[PDB]
């Protein structure tokens, strides 16, 4: 997973 | 002759409503840039409602912590640590 959602 | 800077002050909901990419622990966001960038903003979320962030901003600081060189998942930890707010220092251009 390249992005991470916060 | 380089970017310009802003502050984002976000309150946590049931999150901040935005994504990050890049950094040292992950795959870059830009050709030749291991920085931490804003990959996307959740429509209707905390961040979109503040109108302070922007896809493509470099994240320089998270609540006083300089993340221009931090690993991807270190900033991920900083962005989700329980705290009443999250202050972000950002580079745009």
């Amino acid at each position: 997973q390249s992005e991470t959602s916060v | 002759p380089l970017g310009s800077r802003h502050v984002a002050c976000l309150a946590r909901s049931e999150g901040l409503g935005f994504s990050i990419a890049g950094g040292k622990g992950s795959t870059p966001y830009r050709a030749g840039d291991a920085g931490i960038f804003v990959s996307r903003i959740a429509e209707g979320g905390a961040a979109h409602r503040a109108g302070t962030l922007q896809v493509g901003d470099r994240v320089l600081s998270i609540n006083g912590v300089d993340v221009t060189e931090a690993r991807h998942d270190h900033a991920v930890s900083l962005l989700t640590a329980a705290s009443p707010t999250i202050a972000l220092l950002l580079e745009r251009e």
